[PDB]
RNA sequence: AGUGAUCUAGAAAGAGAUCCACCUAUCAUGUUG
């Protein structure tokens, strides 16, 4: 997700970067 | 000034301390209090 | 008043610390509440945070009034050190009673702008007291005009 | 806002509109990608230097 | 956050 | 004591900022601080304006 | 809480559940103290 | 500040007088707070209380 | 005895309280060198040379270990929180200043009585093993002496404790139908009854260690037996390698060493491939079971293992080991509240402590019959795995942990770390179970971890104690090379390097590594190198009576007892016996004080003392005493001088040294490590600027142990090969805590500018 | 036993260079006695 986020150029400030990681972090629960 | 007080705990002292001498406000003999306040003019600046 | 209360606090102070070494115990902070934010020093300064330095800061008051020779600006509570008195004044409540005075925050309010805003609540009225255009020009290559 | 263009999600209160026709192949290609990466054995906790082949 | 003199309540409310 | 002057002023000009430049480079040297301070007070006798 | 008497159990399952466990709070810890892009940054 | 009041301590010498700076001041030993005395015969002694 | 120099934050207090005019300078009777370490390089045996506690350094049960119990931190901030509401209560109510206020033949080991003395005369060592209750500590030194093996020397055997040398040489006399003395003795530290015709003595380790000491082929002696040498004490490896050396010497010298089973293979392996052989005893099977899972919090499924045995398990008490005293006291109150709140569904239940620091009154409550309709739960630590029987016990819980002791020899540090258990420890807990019937053990741990992540024999008292004097008692023995010295299980270096630095700054070594005379003076005494070089630096300054006074107090335990229900009066009680310079002169106070009254018990009740330390260290006094008179000295007193006293310490304790810094309290000098003073020091509050101590424990915080004043001039003079004056003064300083500040580097020239770069965008 | 006493108010064109009241920071150590 980083070097997709450094590609499109992706705010790492935003919201969104830390909801993603939560969003796969659960995975990283998950199994 | 002090270290020990600020300026209106000072003027406080002062106050109490001259109500506290002994036999400060009787007049019964004639006696009299004086309290002389003056400038040391110049005083820093005619250092040798 | 304060040099009344003053000799109160500190003489209660001076017998709690007695009896504190008589049971051979520390005295609390909150040992202390209450009396805290009273007395000339404050008692607050008994626990100040750099009370291992600051025994050493002697001469403190006349350094204070001396430098209205050395500083083009200075501090106008010259008389009185944070540090060594405490905190000897405290405004707060003015800034409550003042918003009663005017009415409370419903009056005030109505002679503003507020309502034309649309903002959901008076609660959420957060000024960016930090941030602005002005701020971020005051660095800036600028003439005086 | 419309349950045809998306839905609330209610965690957060946010809108999201849903993926329609080529939205969803490049979400599928995405998982598709994530898996190879899984697969090839690159995957995250690991500093290779061939990972930047997988995005 | 609220400041606390306006979190602060007048003693004759209460 | 220096410093104090110093606590809220955010627009400096060259001379207050070698005045502050001298106080943090004394806060990094104390040692150094200290020696130079008594080397002056022993035999520094004339004095700039 | 819950006991098996000595030898009811195979031990080289758990053995192999404890490594599991042991290699799953591992990878986690490097999950946990990677330096990531914003902390390299 | 330290020079002016040592320069004022030779004034107030000059003003008081040495045995009347010493019943103000006390003994070295055991030196008076403001304003206090030994004594009320020391308060008393002299005119300037 | 001077003024102790108020600290800068009581001088910042009485300097307040004076300007507040409630106390003046009439008041107050008061206000009216740095050392470093010595830069030379060390000597030559130095010059050329400068533990695995589990089986998984982060398996589960280690980290377990490491993070305690959520149950017992939940019950902490219950009683302070209670605490701390109660004296508000209390506080409140005083607020308002209202102003008008023929046996033998049974035993198990006398089937195997020909085998047990044909191995004996056949063999030179034999590797012994024998199940609790088989009869061997008794018999086998008795079938030793039958066979005639006491022709030729003593039949001696060591015990790893001084009441099990006494009660079994009694047990032995009351058998062979004599006394103690003559043929059947015992010798302990502070009794010898061995007599002249002594047959069988029996002994501690420490005992043989000092007599090979004396004679290191121990030719008084026909035959040798280790008895619970599977303990594997300092001494008991010290004895192996000397006994192996001797046994090279002696074709005659016999050795019996009692191995356990798991490490009965290490022990033949060691002894020249030797026999083994297993006797059998009187103990009943034991079902273990083990947690299907791994346990969260060791002390929860302990509570509910012990709740789950009392309702469906059938008669018979319950032994719980836990780590230390305050989980086992925070158990009993856990468990008296879950009794309770279960009530009239469960039967009556009663909970009991034992461990070390406990009351000799207190611990006999345990061994009391529990009433026939009623069922005991006793909370132990490992002091009832060995030392402590508890008769009728049927349920084992083994929780799988025990704090042990490390000593961090670089930083001198003794540490407490609670660790897992090894598997023989793990068997010696389930044994508990089965000498009443045939009980049960439940391990709050899973079967694999059993296998798997616990070390099979636990890590030997000598891969963790302070070795110094192990060091100088070797070199005494004129064992010049440590590693020609084949310990069973080599010390690591880290422990060998600093104890001989220690001795080699305490003078005991020549700059080569010889023992020098004075070393040789110093091993004479059954103490630490340190407080042997200050007892023969107290006969050079003549003021001995006192020092070997402190010197007994300091080698007991602590001598104060701090009941949980009195730590008002045991306060003030101890507080009167607080010397102004610290612990040394206060421990000089309570023993004199002790001897004023006449040595009583209950002058030991009345002031919170426990007479148990006190009389075992009117024992260390006595033994000092009489080696004193067997080199012909004479305890002189200086009529306590405490100047002298305070000056002949700092010749043993140098070394630990440690300055206060204002900003982090004491920093030892050696090594700089931060340590507090721990509050039940006579100093605690009286911040002095020097200060030694006894030694450095890790609890929650490094705490120095035993900390009295000093003046640093006595570094610089009694060690300025070790010390010298200050210097590497390129420190630096920070402001004041300015506390309006959001940022207290902000002030700082460089950080204006790069809030002024950032502020412009610019990138740097 | 409650009376009276009531400034103020905006337009044009120029000018203007900054700093200091201000959110309360003690023991918990295994065993060997
Ligand atoms: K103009």
């Amino acid at each position: 997700t980083e070097i997709k986020d450094i590609i499109l150029g992706q705010n790492i400030k935003a919201p969104s970067v830390k909801r993603q990681k939560m969003a796969e972090l659960e995975a990283a629960r998950s199994e | 000034p002090s270290d020990s007080e600020i300026p209106p705990l000072l003027v406080y002292k002062w106050t109490q301390g001259i109500n506290n001498l002994s036999e400060i406000w009787d007049v019964s003999r004639g006696q009299s209090a004086v309290l002389l306040e003056t400038t040391l003019g110049e005083m820093a600046e005619k250092i040798d | 008043n304060e040099f009344l209360d003053s000799q109160r606090v500190w003489a209660e102070y001076a017998t709690k610390r007695q009896e504190a070494i008589q049971q051979n115990r520390r005295l609390a902070f909150e040992e202390l509440e209450g009396s805290w934010d009273r007395g000339i020093p404050r008692i607050s300064t008994l626990f100040q945070r750099d009370r291992h330095t600051l025994a050493y800061d002697r001469g403190h008051r006349i350094r204070r009034e001396f430098k209205q020779y050395s500083l083009e600006r200075n501090s106008p509570f010259w008389w009185t050190n944070s540090h060594h008195d405490g905190k000897l004044w405290n405004l707060n409540a003015y800034r409550t009673d003042v918003i009663q005075a005017l009415g409370g925050i419903e009056t005030i309010l109505e002679h503003t702008l507020f309502k034309g805003t649309g903002f959901n609540s008076w609660e959420g009225l957060f000024w960016e007291k930090a941030s602005g255009f002005e701020d971020s020009m005051q660095f800036k290559k600028l003439t005086h005009a | 806002k419309t349950e045809t263009l998306g839905a609330v999600d209610e965690k957060s209160k946010m809108f999201r509109r849903h993926l329609t026709g080529e939205g969803l192949k490049l979400n599928e290609l995405n998982q598709f990608a994530r898996s190879h990466a899984k697969e090839m054995g690159i995957r995250d906790e690991i500093e290779d230097k061939e990972k930047v082949q997988h995005v | 956050h609220i400041p606390r003199y306006i979190r602060n309540q007048p003693w004759y409310y209460k | 004591d220096l410093k104090d002057v110093y606590a809220s002023k955010v627009r400096l000009n060259a001379s207050e900022r070698e005045e502050l430049a001298l106080i943090e480079e004394a806060y990094d040297n104390p040692h150094d601080t200290l020696n130079r301070i008594k080397k002056y007070l022993l035999t520094q006798r004339v004095f700039k304006p | 809480l819950k006991f098996v008497s000595e030898g009811v159990g195979n031990v080289e399952a758990q053995r192999i559940r404890e490594q599991v466990e042991q290699k799953k709070y591992e990878a986690e810890y490097k999950r946990k103290t990677r330096k990531s892009l914003r902390d390299q940054l | 500040s330290f020079i002016f009041q040592y320069y004022g301590l030779v004034i107030d010498l000059l003003l008081l007088g040495q045995e009347r700076a010493t019943d103000l001041a006390g003994p070295a030993n055991n030196p008076n707070e403001f304003m206090q005395f030994k004594s009320k015969e020391v308060e008393k002694a002299h005119p300037i209380r | 005895i001077k003024r102790r120099a108020l600290t800068s934050p009581e001088r910042w207090e009485i300097r307040q309280l004076i300007a507040s005019g409630a106390a003046s300078i009439d008041d107050y009777p008061e206000l009216k060198i740095d050392v470093e370490l010595n830069t030379d390089d060390g000597p030559k045996f130095l010059k050329d040379q400068q533990p695995k506690i589990t089986k998984v350094p982060r398996g589960f049960m280690n980290r377990s270990a490491i993070n305690g119990s959520n149950a017992i931190r939940d019950h902490r901030e219950e009683k302070l929180r209670k605490k701390r509401e109660i004296e508000q209560q209390i506080r409140k109510q005083q607020s308002f200043d209202d102003p008008t206020k023929a046996q033998r033949q049974t035993l198990p080991v006398y089937a195997m009585r020909s085998e047990l003395i044909q191995a004996v005369r056949d063999n030179q060592f034999l590797v012994i093993v024998g199940e609790t209750g088989s009869g061997k500590t008794t018999q086998i030194t008795q079938y030793l002496d039958e066979e005639g093996f006491s022709n030729y020397g003593m039949i001696g055997c060591t015990q790893p404790r001084r009441v099990a040398a006494v009660s079994v040489a009694k047990r032995v006399a009351e058998e062979v139908g004599c006394k103690v003395g003559h043929d059947v003795g015992y010798t302990i530290r502070f009794e010898d009854v061995t007599g002249p015709d002594t047959r069988i003595k029996y002994m501690t380790d420490g005992m043989l260690q000092r007599e090979a000491l004396l004679d290191p082929e121990m030719s008084k002696y026909s035959v040798i037996m280790l008895d619970e040498a599977h303990e594997r004490t300092v001494a008991t490896d010290v004895l192996f390698a000397l006994l192996k050396k001797a046994a090279i010497k002696r074709p005659e010298l016999k050795v019996i060493v009692t191995a356990a089973t798991l490490n009965s293979a290490k022990f033949s392996e060691y002894f020249l491939n030797c026999p083994i052989i297993n006797i059998p005893g009187k103990t009943f099977p034991v079902e273990v079971l083990y947690s299907q899972t791994p346990q969260m919090d060791y002390i929860e499924a302990a509570l509910d293992c012990v709740i789950d045995i009392h309702i469906n398990e059938g008669p018979g008490d319950i032994l719980v080991f836990l780590t230390g005293q305050e989980e086992i006291d925070s158990c009993c109150e856990i468990l008296y509240d879950r009794v309770k709140t279960l009530g009239d569904s469960i039967g009556e239940l009663l909970i009991l402590p034992v461990y070390s620091a406990l009351p000799s009154e207190i611990q006999s409550k345990i061994f009391e019959p529990t009433p026939k309709g009623s069922r005991k739960v006793v909370f132990a630590t490992n002091i009832a795995e060995t030392s402590i029987t508890i008769d009728g016990i049927y349920y084992v819980v083994d929780p799988g942990f025990a704090k042990i002791n490390i000593y961090n020899a670089r930083a001198g540090i003794e540490q407490l770390i609670v660790s897992p258990i090894s598997q023989a420890q793990a068997n010696q807990r389930k044994g508990r179970a089965g000498r009443t019937g045939p009980g049960k053990c439940y391990r709050l741990y899973t079967e694999s971890a059993f296998y798997n992540e616990m070390l099979e024999n636990t890590v030997p008292e000598i891969q963790r104690q302070n070795l110094s004097h192990t060091i100088l008692m070797l070199k005494a023995m004129g064992i010049n090379d440590l590693l020609k010295f084949d310990f069973m299980d080599p010390p690591p270096k880290n422990l060998m390097l600093n104890a001989l630095t220690e001795l080699y700054h305490l003078q005991s070594l020549d700059d080569e590594g010889k023992l020098t005379n004075l070393g040789k003076e110093m091993s004479l005494f059954p103490m630490d190198p340190t407080l042997s070089r200050s007892l023969l630096s107290s006969v050079d300054n003549q003021c001995s009576d006192e020092i070997v006074t402190i010197i007994s107090m300091l080698s007991v335990q602590n001598v104060f007892y701090r009941p949980k229900d009195r730590q008002l009066e045991a306060d003030s009680k101890k507080a009167k016996f607080h010397h102004p310079y610290g612990d040394h002169l206060t421990l000089l106070n309570v023993y004199t004080r002790w001897q004023q009254a006449n040595y009583s018990e209950q002058y030991c009740k009345t002031n919170f003392l426990h007479f148990r330390h006190l009389k075992r260290a009117r024992d260390v006094k006595s033994q000092i005493s009489m080696i004193f008179k067997k080199i012909g000295l004479k305890l002189i007193s200086c009529h306590s001088d405490p100047d002298l006293i305070r000056k002949t310490f700092v010749s043993g304790f140098f070394m630990n040294a440690a300055k206060r810094d204002s900003q982090v309290g004491y920093k030892t000098i050696n090594g700089g490590t931060e340590v507090g003073i721990h509050p039940s020091s006579s100093l605690y509050g009286k911040e002095y600027e020097y200060v030694m101590y006894h030694s450095i424990v890790l609890t929650s915080r490094e705490y120095m142990s035993q900390v009295t004043s000093i003046e640093p001039q006595w570094l610089l003079e009694v060690a300025p090969h070790f010390y010298k004056a200050g210097s590497r003064k390129k420190a630096k300083i920070i402001p004041l805590h300015n506390k309006f500040a959001k940022d207290q580097n902000s002030w700082r020239l460089s950080s204006i500018r790069q809030s002024r770069e950032r502020a412009l965008g610019i990138k740097r």
